[PDB]
């Protein structure tokens, strides 16, 4: 009399146990930690991510008006994902994000969209929808041993 | 880093209401939900614009240079 | 050695690529800030002086416009930095270095370029924003996507150049290609999706629309085809408008399992005179498919015509898709609350078996095969168990699915996702494996810390009985991470291995080429092949055909092309030839008509010796059906009068086309029969083909259709001969490893290792087997 | 310096699939609900089956029901959250429970005869863009021609091209050279 | 200015195949038993039912462009409900001693079985459908 | 060595700022110089 | 930097005009007039209205390209009637139509209580 | 395995037979055991038909291979560039292999491509040896500063004198 | 080494490539303001008229066919049959 | 008065429930476009920069300026800049207003939309006023300052539309709907068990007639009565916003019927 709904699982023939998880999302590491019902992905899809998310835009930190690197990039308003996780409380995302919610639809519209492309309301980048800052620093000196 | 003016969808004004939403939470202690409809956000588009903010301005501002 | 690797790269720009569904298959969006940097040296003449005074006058900075303007004594004026930029008078032989403009041939390429469909001469089409843009239908062939990718832009800098592009390069001319003797370019994604609900029986379509839809049809002829319904509403049917997207002369049978000449389920495909009669319109008949749509019109209509037809179809079905609509979403994966109980149960019955088998195995009553372990035994049907009951349970979930699900709609459609998928996302994933076996006890006796020592069930080494939509459970979130882990290392093997047996083989065959004498020669002239493939033809020019001879039992093969007029009952009735009946008892023409059937019985015996197999289909030029079909439809043959073809026509006739289908033309012995060899195959389809008894019993066609047919033929054949020139040996390195790099993946060594271990003719085999009869 | 997304810049979900700005379109012409909600992004049905990333199509639900119901969306992995379970959420929010919704094409108003999957869903902005990557190498007086290229041509049996492509800039200097020795020792 | 075929059938079949607008009729024949009729039809704009009975008549007239209105009340040379119109790819089976022959309406497709039509069906295009009650 | 990456190698590198959690990565990242 | 100004959208280059009628060739009493500086706002709804003439053989709209703001109307029609006189009888039975509406719509606004 | 064969009638029908696979191979020594066919035994190793049935079967069998590696994938490639390759891979009467087996080119000439560091070592080579170039490759052509015999280029164009 | 106009082996038909060098040199002798053969119908773009003089069989060209073994066919444009 | 038939049911300073009727769906889609995006607004369109020391950066404090909802009750009767004879901006084209704010106390000092001044001559017409709708009278929070911080602007507004920029729109969101019962048949509705039970019923179902079950499809019907729904930004009266839309749209069709003319 499960939940027709919920995921199978196989039932405790031990009485022995010894140990218990914490929990068993603490399997992954900081970018995985950070994709939403993993356990629903094909296996490799999730690992693109883990490596896609590296190249995503945020707040890498609160002080960036102060620090001179090479190049940055701060997204202009960072929202906090309508979708988290638990692990994420620790990673700091919802405080620092690296995307927005964006109102997405699944169409097939102009055709203008096909082979992994996309197509993005224009009034929506008027109001600032994914805008961003980058910052460059060049540096330079004067004589050696002349 | 600071209550975008104007909701990315619609345009509905919304960069008016973040004091508001702030008070409805701590003064009022209503729910965010109860809150943004209180504030006339009704369609899911106007709610998240102020639900998903992150005032950074605020952390920004604790600088001093 | 540094412009052998294209360090001194001049006049090409490279930039991120975009589809775009409003352009020409052969024309290629190219912003006008990079049109403004590359340049074409024109000269000076009448024809163009004064075009050329306004570019220049233009200057660098205004699109049709110059950057120099290289005098008679080769002295160059920069248009940017002169002070008589917008003061110069042109003189008739001097050059101006105009910015590319419409329709200038550039060659297009996607790297890694390891087929020459990687790189096709485009028409230029300056535009807006940045970024190239391309038709939907030239992304298979470049094999990219718009996700990122980038592509090269190739700008010819002199007149040879420049015809060199347009004249073998040009993507018309590279729609059906020689690799598979098939066509490389489809219609894909959204149009291959929006074309099938179009083509549906129920779908019809207002006048208001249809206007639109034919409007949008530039090769319309302002002829409002009359409705499918004329009664309470003026109707029209889907069919009905694609088909003024599809051209006058195009026919197209093609059968399904049951399909029928009332194909119920709209199986099938029928063109006549291009108007599609019957049959829902998908990859079967619009894809790269062999015998599809595609190949037709570019053999039928020519390489422009096809050409022009991508964008036709296109038009009118994105734009039918755009008012329509399609979407995808989660409820497109949820089966049946009683298909998942069919499912669950489905999954269950597997683990009693292999309960069963473990028990057995456990009691020691279990024997293994010969020549195999107790425990190899035992792992094979436990795999077998369950890997057939995530298929079976993968069926339950397809079944259910409705004829509106997206994911089943799209796969019927032949655009994007496959029964693998459903049966995943909906129902079980299946078993994980690593190096073909289930997951191996990493830990001591055990797949992880969380079961018991010795535990070969299931779930304990890999089995994931959870769908996606359902979720997977943490041991098998584990299990499937270390099946998948594999992959992502062998396609970056797949990948490495595969680039340098690609570069190997184009190393080894690269100077091979088709001289005029039809031989193929390497550099030092040594023949490689007495004539190119054994038959000297070019494959573009070769179609799948059925060689009906070698197949059937004799009574049919006899019932279909014996013909005796000394029998009463086996000769040719009196209605499918005017001398019908006095050729009754003819001596002087059996004796013709035995000659024929000997000829016929004797290529029986011939191909059952060269396909042992039985196999009657083979690749061949001049695709003889459709030329007889075309026949039928340009003299509209009526099946209900006798012919006024005389007996001798035919046998005569066709037996005088054999001797003009020529490849070799050499005057002595030796090449006659050279040359009588070379054509022996589509020879044997030939005769087969306009027997006698066919040509009046089946075809019915008329003295008339008849010659028509012959002429074409020899017409056709010469036409798919190769042509001296052609670099065949690099041709042929392409042609093996551009699909060798698509493997990426009983107990025989395949795939990239086994192909590593032919082309290096090692000694010691992996899988050294012999199969003894 | 600021940058504002344009046609080619890259974005993605968390789930492993990115894909560029093929085009802009302003609300107007966006396909729209009966609510009057307009969707800032609209990605491709197409790119669901093969990746078999349900994932996304349930960040989606969750996301929908969220923003409705001012709740975060727990989408934590291992839990017992269900799509039946955020389908009744949502559909107690008068929204058919699948995340499907109709909609109207904006250049007719006229309804689509399919229902469209339109919720929320977190999208990232990449960095590497277009303005970033365009060169174009014409001098007057990847983006190579390589080995490879030249394999191709050769297929194409473009000589010329071969010829033009990589002819040396090195003036065609003019020798002269014996018919019996093919030496240059001919004094012209 | 002709017609080619006349008589009335005996619907003895409606069947809707998986579709939701169109349904594949196959009536029997009045007076005549060996003339059979198997037929798509647009139900949504013509409904039909089992046990039903149809004139039905061929015609093939009353190729240039089309016309809406003032014809349409005018020469209105339709005294029935139902009105197709399509091609025939007319496969004369000669089935036995049967003629039966097939006419596509836009993916419509339509089989008569009889054989005293030799001097009527035409071998060419234009080819109406009326029916009627 | 602390500059380079040598030790005895590409031991140590710029620390990645892309994005907050593209930096906590990196600090927690591993490598294996040179059976499966 | 490649993208063109915003208000080439609506605002007509040098050397452009609003309208440009040419003869079609494919049809009898047919025009292709090309609509600069305009969508389907105007395209679809002058499109509609030509279509309520009984006396117009044809009318469809077309804007062949999204990056450039100009559609396509073809008309045709009878013998006698001029392609240009449907345009304008279109045209102004719009105008119309809205002047009443924006009439009927003032009205039912005062009769409102907020 | 299921055999399609003719039937009595004249019409193609499947008969199984039995038929042995075996780990190892020793093509010689089965081929000559009684029972079986010694007209149909086949292995994966084309070298040992080669040396066994001659060069023309290891030439028939070179090319089975190729052709199921890649028939194992679905995937179809015409006839003729399979068997281009089988061929060459087999002209000289023994199985030459693809992937680089000369230290030196593979069909190339010494004014061709300028390969390794070091081309002078190959020129020294080439005079020692009076080696001739046959000048039909194109980097070699790029050298001389013409086009090569290739395609378009392997034929001239001259001017006409008879058209009046 | 020369053959006599008869005895020859080699195609009555243009080769894709023979046509595509030949509307190539004659495009480049056209648009060096080289006299053209055929009447300009309006054309003005070289190639497009190159093609109109091969088509018109007014191209004074002649193709030097090489066999591999050295010898050689002559066949002059007016005289191979045109149909690719 | 024949044609085209309003018949409100709600009103108010924000938002107008209407129900068209007896028009075509192309009018009634043309118009809903047209209040999207071509209804003249004023919006600031040049910002000034002399000091700024606040935490964020010009382009994106310029940003925000732009999408401040500024007063344009008589926009007509202000020229488009790009018409305007004179040069580069005026009264009689242009708004000019500044901002100054300093971060005097010791707690966060917040800038509203209320700080805005207007320093060019109105003359007399409602234009420029920064709109405000907030019960505290501070409008849009445009930035905040630390003590110390400093900001001294200058912006220029100008009349613009939304097909230049999403700015100048007047327009919120446009509730658009017909047929609330499918009796037209325009859409497929998807289901699992149930078409009519997994679908949510639509608030104007109420004020229609459902189809009943015996009467066959009715192919003549078309499609008319349109429930709709505006919503204004505040720069313009919500009943504006649609005249304004229907008159907007009679101009184009009109400028039309000039073009035949001196065609
Ligand atoms: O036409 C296509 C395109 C792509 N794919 C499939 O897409 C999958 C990977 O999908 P990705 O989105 O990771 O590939 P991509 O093409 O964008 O990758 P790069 O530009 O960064 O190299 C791979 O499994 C591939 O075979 C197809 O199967 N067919
Ligand atoms: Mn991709
Ligand atoms: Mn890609
Ligand atoms: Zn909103
Ligand atoms: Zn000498
Ligand atoms: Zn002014």
């Amino acid at each position: 009399d499960v939940d027709p709904a919920k995921r199978i699982r196989v039932s405790h023939h031990a009485t022995t146990f010894t140990h218990c998880e914490i929990h068993p999302s603490m399997i992954l590491g900081v970018a995985a930690s950070i994709i939403p019902f993993p356990d629903h992905n094909q296996s490799p899809r999730n690992t693109y991510q883990s490596a896609m998310g590296k190249q995503a835009m945020g707040v890498f930190l609160t002080n960036y008006n102060v620090r001179m690197d090479t190049m940055a990039n701060i997204l202009y308003y960072p929202q906090k994902p309508l979708g988290t996780t638990r692990a994420m409380e620790y990673l700091k995302f919802r405080e620092l994000p690296a995307g927005q919610n964006a109102i997405v639809a699944i169409a097939c519209y102009s055709g203008y969209n096909q082979e992994d492309s996309m197509i993005m309301n224009q009034s929506s980048i008027d109001r600032g929808l994914f805008r961003s800052l980058f910052f460059r620093s060049y540096m330079d000196q004067e004589k050696k041993y002349g | 880093m600071i209550v975008p003016v104007r909701c990315f969808s619609c345009g509905k004004v919304v960069g008016d209401k973040w004091e508001s939403y702030l008070n409805l939470l701590q003064e009022d202690e209503l729910d965010e939900g109860t809150a943004l409809s209180r504030l006339g956000l009704k369609r899911y588009c106007c709610r998240r614009m102020i639900l998903t903010h992150v005032d950074l301005i605020e952390k920004f501002l604790r600088y001093n240079p | 050695r540094g412009n052998l690797m294209g360090k001194r790269v001049d006049f090409s720009a490279r930039t991120v690529i975009s589809g775009d569904p409003n352009l020409e298959l052969d024309q290629v969006g190219v912003p006008k800030s990079i049109a403004k940097t590359l340049t074409y040296p024109e000269v000076v003449t009448p024809y163009n002086i004064d075009r050329l005074t306004q570019l220049v006058r233009n200057g660098p900075n205004e699109h049709p416009g110059a950057k120099y303007v290289i005098r008679d004594s080769g002295d160059r004026i920069d248009l940017r930095y002169s002070k008589r930029a917008g003061d110069i008078q042109l003189q008739y032989g001097w050059k101006v270095e105009r910015h590319i403009m419409d329709n200038d041939p550039v060659l297009f390429n996607r790297q890694p370029s390891l087929h020459k469909m990687s790189m096709m001469a485009h028409r230029v089409k300056v535009i807006p924003y940045s970024t190239f843009r391309l038709n939907l239908s030239v992304t298979s062939p470049y094999n990219a996507d718009f996700d990122g990718d980038e592509m090269n832009l190739h700008v010819p800098q002199s007149e040879e150049t420049r015809a060199e592009l347009s004249q073998l390069c040009a993507v018309p001319l590279q729609i059906v290609s020689p690799q598979s003797n098939k066509p490389c370019m489809g219609i894909v994604q959204d149009t291959l999706c929006g074309i099938r609900k179009l083509t549906l029986r129920d779908t019809f379509i207002e006048l208001d629309q249809v206007l639109n839809m034919l409007y949008w049809v530039p090769d319309w002829d302002g002829v409002i085809p009359t409705p499918a319904i004329i009664k309470p509403k003026p109707l029209w049917s889907g069919k009905q408008i694609l088909s003024v997207a599809i051209p006058n002369g195009i026919h197209l049978q093609r059968f399904d399992e049951g399909t029928t000449l009332l194909s119920p389920k709209d199986n099938g495909m029928l063109i006549i005179d291009g108007q599609i009669i019957f049959g829902v319109v998908e990859k079967k008949t619009v894809g790269s498919s062999n015998g599809g749509l595609i190949h037709v019109v570019t053999r039928e209509k020519g390489p422009q015509v096809c050409a022009k037809l991508f964008g036709n179809i296109q038009k009118v079905v994105n734009f039918w898709l755009l008012h329509n609509g399609f979407s995808t979403g989660i409820g497109d994966t949820i089966a049946d609350g009683p298909t998942m109980r069919e499912i669950t149960e489905t999954i269950a019955e597997a683990k009693k078996k292999v309960l069963d088998v473990t028990k057995e195995a456990q009691a020691n009553l279990l024997t293994a095969k010969h020549g195999m372990t107790l425990r190899e035994s035992f792992e094979d049907n436990v795999v077998r168990f369950l890997n057939e009951a995530r298929d079976k349970a993968g069926r339950l979930a397809e079944v259910n699915l409705k004829d509106l699900n997206n994911v089943k709609q799209m796969v019927m459609a032949g655009s994007k996702g496959s029964f693998i998928n459903i049966a995943q996302m909906s129902a079980c994933v299946g078993q994980q494996s690593v190096e073909g076996k289930r997951i191996a006890f990493g830990f001591v006796d055990r797949t992880l810390p969380h079961f018991s020592k010795d535990d070969y069930s299931p779930e304990s080494k890999g089995f994931v009985e959870n769908s996606y939509l359902r979720g997977l459970t943490p041991q098998e979130f584990f299990f499937h991470a270390m099946g998948g882990r594999e992959g992502l290392i062998d396609t970056a093997v797949k990948t490495a291995e595969t680039g340098y047996i690609q570069r190997r083989l184009v190393k080894a065959l690269e100077d091979i080429m088709v001289h005029y004498d039809n031989t193929t020669r390497n550099s030092l002239g040594n023949v490689i092949q007495f004539i190119y493939g054994e038959d000297g033809m070019d494959a573009a020019h070769i179609e799948k055909q059925s060689l009906d001879t070698i197949g059937g039992s004799d009574a049919a093969f006899e019932k279909r092309y014996r013909v005796d007029l000394l029998n009463t009952d086996h000769t040719l009735d009196p209605s499918l030839l005017e001398s019908g009946s006095e050729i009754l008892g003819d001596l002087k023409l059996q004796v013709l008509l035995d000659e024929e059937y000997k000829q016929l019985v004797k290529d029986r015996k011939f191909l059952r010796e060269v396909f042992v197999d039985g196999e009657a289909n083979w690749p061949l030029p001049v695709n003889i059906r459709r030329i007889i079909q075309n026949a039928q439809q340009t003299f509209h043959i009526d099946h209900t009068k006798p012919s006024d073809l005389t007996i001798k026509d035919i046998v005569l006739g066709v037996k005088d086309l054999q001797e003009n289908l020529l490849v070799l033309r050499g005057k002595n012995e030796i090449i006659q029969n050279a040359q009588r060899d070379a054509v022996t195959l589509f020879c044997c389809l030939l005769r087969s083909r306009l027997a006698t008894r066919r040509v009046l019993q089946e075809y019915r066609l008329t003295k008339q259709a008849f010659d028509w047919v012959l002429s074409n033929i020899e017409a056709q054949f010469l036409r798919s001969v190769v042509h001296p020139g052609e670099m065949v040996g690099v041709l042929a390195a392409q042609s093996i490893g551009e699909p060798a790099t698509q493997m990426t993946l009983k107990k025989v060594t395949s795939g990239v290792p086994r192909l590593k271990e032919i082309l290096n003719v090692a000694k010691n085999m992996k899988t050294p087997s012999l199969t003894v009869y | 310096t600021t940058k504002i997304p344009q046609i080619g810049d890259k974005f993605a979900s968390r789930h492993g699939q990115k894909g560029t700005i093929g085009i802009t379109y302003r609300r107007e012409d966006m396909p729209f609900t009966a609510e009057g909600i307009v969707p800032d992004l609209i990605i491709n049905p197409h790119a669901i089956p093969s990746r078999m990333t349900v994932a996304h199509l349930i960040e989606c639900l969750l996301s929908k029901v969220a923003a409705l119901s001012g709740n975060e969306g727990d989408a934590s992995p291992f839990t017992d959250i269900t799509v039946e379970g955020i389908s009744k959420l949502l559909r107690e929010h008068g929204y058919q429970s699948r995340g499907f919704e109709v909609m109207y094409n904006g250049h007719t108003g006229k309804k689509l005869m399919a229902q469209i999957f339109f919720g929320p869903t977190y999208y990232q902005r990449l960095r590497h863009m277009v303005d970033d990557k365009i060169h174009a190498r014409a001098r007057g007086p990847g983006l190579r021609f390589g080995e490879m290229e030249r394999d191709c041509m050769i297929a194409h049996g473009a000589a010329s091209f071969l010829k033009e492509r990589l002819m040396e800039a090195s003036d065609a200097f003019r020798v002269h050279i014996c018919g019996i020795c093919g030496l240059m020792t001919v004094i012209a | 200015s002709n017609t080619l075929f006349d008589d009335i059938f005996q619907v003895s079949e409606v069947d809707p195949g998986r579709y939701n607008k169109v349904c594949r009729i196959e009536a029997a024949s009045t007076t005549q038993d060996q003339c059979k009729l198997t037929l798509d039809i647009n139900v949504e704009l013509f409904p039909v039912a089992a046990q039903d009975s149809l004139t039905v008549t061929i015609a093939s007239s009353l190729t240039r462009s089309w016309r809406p209105p003032q014809a349409g009340d005018r020469s209105l040379a339709d005294d029935y409900d139902y009105v197709m119109y399509g091609t025939a790819y007319k496969f004369e089976e000669v089935s036995k001693d049967l003629i039966a022959v097939y006419y596509s309406f836009g993916g419509l497709l339509m089989r008569l079985e009889g054989n005293y039509r030799n001097l009527n069906n035409l071998k060419q295009e234009n080819a109406y459908l009326l029916i009627r009650r | 060595a602390l500059a380079t990456g040598n030790w005895g190698a590409g031991v140590s590198q710029v620390l990645n700022r892309y994005t907050y959690s593209s930096t906590l990565s990196h600090l927690r990242r591993t490598n294996t110089p040179i059976a499966k | 930097m490649n993208a063109p100004d915003r208000f080439e959208l609506f605002l007509l280059g040098e050397g452009e005009s609003k309208l440009k009628i040419d003869p079609d060739t494919k049809a009898p009493n047919a025009v292709v007039i090309t609509f600069e500086k305009e969508d389907h706002t105007l395209g679809n709804l002058i499109r509609a209205e030509l279509l309520n003439d009984r006396k117009v053989l044809f009318a469809a709209y077309k804007v062949e390209h999204p990056f450039f703001a100009r559609f396509k109307l073809r008309i045709q029609t009878t013998e006698g009637y001029d392609p240009k006189d449907a345009l304008k009888n279109a045209c102004n039975s719009i105008i119309n139509k809205l002047g009443a509406l924006k009439t009927n719509f003032e009205t039912e606004w005062n009769l409102q209580t907020l | 395995y299921d055999r399609k064969v003719p039937s009595p009638t004249g019409e193609y029908v499947k008969e199984p037979e039995w038929v042995l696979e075996t780990d190892g191979v020793n093509l010689s020594e089965v081929m000559t055991v009684p029972g079986i066919d010694p007209t149909r035994i086949y292995t994966n190793s084309f070298i040992d038909i080669m040396e066994v049935l001659g060069i023309e079967a290891g030439r028939a069998a070179l090319y089975k291979e190729v052709y199921n590696v890649i028939a194992s994938d679905g995937s179809y490639v015409n006839y003729r560039h399979m068997a281009l390759l089988v061929d060459v891979m087999t002209t000289q009467g023994g199985l030459t292999s693809v992937t680089r087996h000369g230290f030196n080119r593979s069909n190339t000439g010494a004014l061709m491509r300028c390969s390794f560091e070091e081309t002078v070592e190959i020129l020294f080579e080439a005079g020692a040896s009076a080696e001739l170039d046959d000048c039909r490759g194109v980097s070699e052509n790029v050298i001389l500063g013409q086009m090569a015999p290739i395609g378009t280029g392997a034929f001239d164009v001259m001017i006409d004198e008879e058209s009046l | 080494k020369a053959i006599p106009k008869d005895q020859r082996a080699t195609t009555p038909y243009m080769t894709k490539y023979e046509r595509a060098r030949i509307l190539g040199t004659r495009a480049l002798q056209i648009s060096m303001n080289a006299p053209v053969f055929v009447d300009l119908e309006g054309e003005t773009d070289p190639l497009r008229i190159a093609m109109k003089e091969l088509a018109e069989k007014k191209i004074p060209l002649v193709i030097r066919r090489y066999l591999p073994d050295g010898s050689f066919e002559d066949w002059s444009v007016e005289e191979l049959i045109v149909d690719l | 008065e024949e044609g085209p038939q309003v018949k409100i049911r709600e009103a108010s300073k924000d938002n107008v429930d209407f129900i068209l009727s007896n028009v075509d769906l192309a009018m009634a889609n043309s118009l809903r476009r047209v209040m999207i995006a071509e209804i003249p607004t004023l919006a600031i369109d040049s910002v000034e920069v002399e000091t700024n020391t606040t935490v964020l950066a010009d382009e994106f404090i310029a940003h925000r300026l732009g999408l401040i909802p500024l007063q344009s009750m008589d926009i007509e009767q202000l020229e488009y800049s790009r018409d305007c004879f004179c040069e580069d901006h005026c009264d009689k084209c242009s708004v000019v207003l500044t901002l100054q704010a300093f971060g005097e106390s010791e707690s966060t000092t917040n800038v509203y939309s209320k700080d805005l001044v207007i320093v060019s001559n109105l003359m007399g017409r409602n234009i420029g006023h920064p709109i405000i709708q907030d019960k505290e009278g501070n409008g849009v929070l445009i930035c905040k300052l630390r003590k110390g911080q400093e900001l001294k602007l200058t912006c220029v507004a100008k009349k613009g539309i939304a097909k230049e920029h999403a700015k100048w729109g007047p327009a919120a969101a446009i509730e658009f709907e017909y047929d609330p019962w499918n009796k037209l048949k325009h859409t497929d509705y998807w289901y699992e068990q149930d078409s009519a039970k997994e679908w949510p019923q639509s608030k104007n179902c109420e004020y229609e007639d459902p189809p009943n079950e015996g009467d066959p499809f009715d192919y003549k019907a078309q499609a008319d009565t349109f429930y709709m729904n505006v919503e204004s930004v505040g720069s313009i009266p919500v009943d504006q916003v649609v005249v304004r839309g229907i008159d907007t749209l009679q101009k184009k069709v009109a400028s039309i019927l000039l073009a035949l003319t001196q065609m």
